[PDB]
RNA sequence: AAAUACCGGCACGAGACCGAUAGUCAACAAGUACCGUAAGGGAAAGUUGAAAAGAACUUUGAAGAGAGAGUUCAAGAGGGCG
RNA sequence: UUAGGACCCGAAAGAUGGUGAACUAUGCCUGGGCAGGGCGAAGCCAGAGGAAACUCUGGUGGAGGUCCGUAGCGGUCCUGAC
RNA sequence: CCGCCGCAGGUGCAGAUCUUGGUGGUAGUAGCAAAUAUUCAAACGAGAACUUUGAAGGCCGAAGUGGAGAAGGGUUCCAUGUGAACAGCAGUUGAACAUGGGUCAGUCGGUCCUGAGAGAUGGGCGAGCGCCGUUCCGAAGGGACGGGCGAUGGCCUCCGUUGCCCUCAGCCGAUCGAAAGGGAGUCGGGUUCAGAUCCCCGAAUCCGGAGUGGCGGAGAUGGGCGCCGCGAGGCGUCCAGUGCGGUAACGCGACCGAUCCCGGAGAAGCCGGCGGGAGCCCCGGGGAGAGUUCUCUUUUCUUUGUGAAGGGCAGGGCGCCCUGGAAUGGGUUCGCCCCGAGAGAGGGGCCCGUGCCUUGGAAAGCGUCGCGGUUCCGGCGGCGUCCGGUGAGCUCUCGCUGGCCCUUGAAAAUCCGGGGGAGAGGGUGUAAAUCUCGCGCCGGGCCGUACCCAUAUCCGCAGCAGGUCUCCAAGGUGAACAGCCUCUGGCAUGUUGGAACAAUGUAGGUAAGGGAAGUCGGCAAGCCGGAUCCGUAACUUCGGGAUAAGGAUUGGCUCUAAGGGCUGGCAGCCGACUUAGAACUGGUGCGGACCAGGGGAAUCCGACUGUUUAAUUAAAACAAAGCAUCGCGAAGGCCCGCGGCGGGUGUUG
RNA sequence: UGACUCUCUUAAGGUAGCCAAAUGCCUCGUCAUCUAAUUAGUGACGCGCAUGAAUGGAUGAACGAGAUUCCCACUGUCCCUACCUACUAUCCAGCGAAACCACAGCCAAGGGAACGGGCUUGGCGGAAUCAGCGGGGAAAGAAGACCCUGUUGAGCUUGACUC
RNA sequence: CCAAGCGUUGGAUUGUUCACCCACUAAUAGGGAACGUGAGCUGGGUUUAGACCGUCGUGAGACAGGUUAGUUUUACCCUACU
RNA sequence: CUGCUUCUGGGUCGGGGUUUCGUACGUAGCAGAGCAGCUGCUGCGAUCUAUUGAAAGUCAGCCCUCGACACAAGGGUUUGU
RNA sequence: CGACUCUUAGCGGUGGAUCACUCGGCUCGUGCGUCGAUGAAGAACGCAGCUAGCUGCGAGAAUUAAUGUGAAUUGCAGGUUGAUCAUCGACACUUCGAACGCACUUGCGGCCCCGGGUUCCUCCCGGGGCUACGCCUGUCUGAGCGUCGCU
């Protein structure tokens, strides 16, 4: 809720910034096996755990 | 009309939030959130069931801000106790400690006589 | 003490074994994604080519998608493509 | 032919150790919430009738696991819809 | 990669409702049908039933599709793009996608307290992980007020600062436990693309603090002699002073003081009635801008203010007090209820003031009418921001007073007053010790703060007709928070449109004559329905039955009578709402929509109210009061536990 | 018919009540009553298969989304159906499943695992279809929940066995 | 005897098939079609789970004994028919 | 099932016929239960009366139009003994 | 006639079988046999110029130093006295965690030291070193109508 802990908020923060897809330079370099970010997480798809 | 929210995130009609109507200089009715009502002290007699004279009605915590005068009545068991049970107890304190030197006048009589 | 045990741990060698529905659940961002309040449950998914040389430029369409060209032995190998 | 998973697939169970009362059952604590009306109990005042206990009468009063009924709670019947 | 000769095996598939993966027919089929509904023009654009803007017509109709929060969500918030995939048609559109941006606090919560409870230590048990138990079998306090030698900062001056050890001390419990309980204190305007009691401007306010304590005020300048000289007075001394006033309730801007003690506040339930206060609605005017004007309308609509914190003032309330003595009893309420234990009557005092006014304060805000600034702005001017009546009105709040209970309705933190009188204070002053008085000074860390809050941000696999805790609450009709209609506010008819109007459906209706002949059964539907006014049975636990049953009236318009304040059996002046009566009148229509009981005579069961199989049984079942036995006087009954000097009933008898 | 009588008889033989009742086998009991007609309801009648006293008997005002019955009024429940409205279905733009499926799909008889879509013998047979439709496919659904069997179990009980 | 062309009803009581009776009538004949016909209905009766009674059983429970309350699903396939 | 140039044709509109409902708006009235204001005038006023068998609808699947106004001399796809 | 439908072949879609590979398994054998209050295993949260995951890592954060190695790293920018890799013995190693001051809200204490506020002289702010229980040996201050002792 809008009533948070310190501890959930920076648990939510690690969420957002681990929610962008991948830089478009990544799959350019030798070993090449990501196409997309495939651990990309949605707030209706998925519920984060809590 | 105003149709008008809380300010506050207590969004239930509970003890500590209780409000009233209040029109601003902006031209608008908005709530402001009424401290209780605190009352009057109680007599430490404990038998008179209506609350002490020249003592503030006022919340608890309130009473560090409060001058002494604003506290107690001057008197002795003045905003402590109702000078109706005062001057009982002067009376008592006197009549009974009175009565006591009859007991120390009449043990005075009936082991002279043996 | 020594001979003795060792389906964990560190570092190794080898196989009449298995060859991606097999072999560990996992050859890959696997105890991952995901599910359950929790204990726990738990996947699917390898391959362009010798080298990106990964299709310049022209032209239809709003663009997707085409037709020409061009690279290559081969695109009858065109970005999940032996 | 056995004994072992014993040709492969299959029970209803039995056992051991753990996880749950966010639903729900019940106690407890602590908060919030329930239009508008109908009947009109005790107590109370005046009056009327007779000799007292008394007996009648008109107001007042606002009780009740009271009644009609909204919000809420529930779920009868259509064995309707689906 | 293979033939031959040997070797070895996880060695041959059509089946196992086999396992995994893929694809068919069905089939362009079922379907995109809950809650009234969309049309026109323009814009952007390749593109419009859907997007955006204006104009229509509508719905929600203040118990809302409105404006906010708790729980949950976790970026969904806001802007800028593209419009592949997703949003069950579309899409220039989105809560999708990609780039960014966004949550500011002494005062609002969290922190703190304790609640039911959780849970260490001692102890007990335990093979043991551990477990029991939470004051019970414990040496359970590491604090102060006091006295010398030493000592450090300061002219060791004499205190702050230290140590030894001597005087001095209950709670009986570590610790956790509430974003709805306790809990000091921030409100008004302005501002953003998205943030506000947080930001900016301006007004306050709470707690804490300071080393020789920073200003004023209080404590504190009284008494009585002895000389000088025209007297005030000057000056030498023996004394006082930890404040004053009111008959009182109690007051005054301070008004010393510890361990100890005592009390209060914190801190009390639901329900009824009544009164005050606002806000809101209503009413008669006066401004301002709009609407209508085809006729009528001095018209209709919107707007018309003032925070926290001080003071003053109405206004409530008193179970506060002073003279004072009441039967011919009086006062007084809607109801009460009060009175020699001191009623009426008079004079006071106090608590509450959320209302009025004033400071804040017009400088802002709003309504307007204008002028610039091409954009650089909280731009700058002119006016107005009014005067009354109101009330069983509605809601919230502050009181007064009752009624109900085999029901008695929280603790603790915290704060304050009191009673005591150990002490401290100075020697007539340059007064002291001391102060809850008025200013002044410094400080307030930490975490949460965006947004949705539900027919699209939560939980049901989903934009799921389900579920999910609250706050505010306009006008009309009306008994009404009923239903319907409208204003502010919100919306695009709920995952699609267009054209047809067959069957059969689903949901509404209407039916001649009959009337339950239908059928297991009057099931479904119907009838009845409101109010006033009559009238009301059997039976009864005398409470009821009862809206029994069964009748009459209801419209509109127009009068009449009755029902009240106020100012100094009267006149004058301001009325706010009903009841009753009679007239007149319409095509006998009139509770005109809406709201909204079918009725009687018996039988069985269960007294009733309550409850019950969440998702096929709401019942005659369960419960129930009542009634009746039974056990037990505590080393006890009844029960729990692996265990114990264990635990529940038990804060018991 | 049975007060009364004789015996057996067990702990003592059902008392007060109540009834073809939510309890009566016979049973649609018998009589009355409600009807034109009543296996219903009701009031009576009691040798009652198998009523009966806190395993409570008999009643009972009030009450009930409880179970029955008759009556009045009211009605499309019916005689006996018709019409209208909204949303569908229908047609089209876009979108687009699933169950199910040995192969499949016209009959009569015959035989057959005794009830054929196919086999035999006759009927006969004509593309692709659309809205309907419920005869059939012993249609789908779900390894019958009944029943029996298993030396398969579970919940419960006791005078089972072993603790 | 030829003979099934065409008729064979309205109702009270019971779930009833079966009867029985009222009344009309030309007559109120008897049957079959998976004891016709539940993706046609209805759900009264049976025959789940809830309850009550009687007898039976120490008991849990039992009864072609009586009693009340109890989810009746899908067609869009192929034929058949329209 | 029909219609789409006889200077003719249907349609659209209007006019009649029809029938349905039952007397419009406005005006006028010393008709109107009355009441209120000024000294007889005059306001509010349900309703009644005349105007008025009035007004309104009427084919969309009614009848006749010979009155207006346009429009109709077309397009597409196929088809041979 | 065709259309519809069937059969077959070619080509083309759909789908991912087969076959060929294989920085992965599995099995067997061998040597070694090492965690932690000097803070383990684990967990959280962070850190790259552009970096979400994966690894690598810890405010010194895809690593510092050192030794070896001797010119790259590389997806793209940029700037030999040793680039870059391996090794790793020096250093460093935030928060929870047996988890350690008392609590899980990252909430509240104490004592000693330092630094701002100052020129010790307190509040205030920041920083630092300590503060967990059980136990062991010694130490210290105690306690007892324990046992006695001397006056």
């Amino acid at each position: 809720s809008s009533h948070k802990t310190f501890r959930i908020k920076r648990f939510l923060a690690k969420k957002q910034k681990q929610n962008r897809p991948i830089p478009q330079w990544i799959w350019m370099k030798t070993g090449n096996k990501i196409r997309y970010n495939s651990k990309r997480r949605h707030w209706r798809r998925t519920k984060l755990g809590l | 009309v105003q149709r008008l929210t809380y300010r506050r995130r207590l969004s239930y009609n509970t003890a500590s939030n209780k409000t009233r109507l209040s029109r601003t200089p902006g031209n608008r009715i908005v709530y402001l959130y009424t401290k209780k009502v605190g009352k009057a002290p109680k007599s430490a007699c404990g038998v008179c069931p209506g609350r002490l004279r020249g003592v503030r009605a006022v919340r608890p915590k309130v009473l560090m801000r409060l001058s002494k005068t604003k506290k107690h009545v001057s008197r002795a068991y003045g905003g402590s106790m109702c000078a109706k049970c005062v001057r009982d107890r002067i009376k008592r304190a006197f009549l009974i400690e009175e009565q006591k030197i009859v007991v120390k006048v009449l043990k005075a009589q009936a082991q002279s006589q043996k």
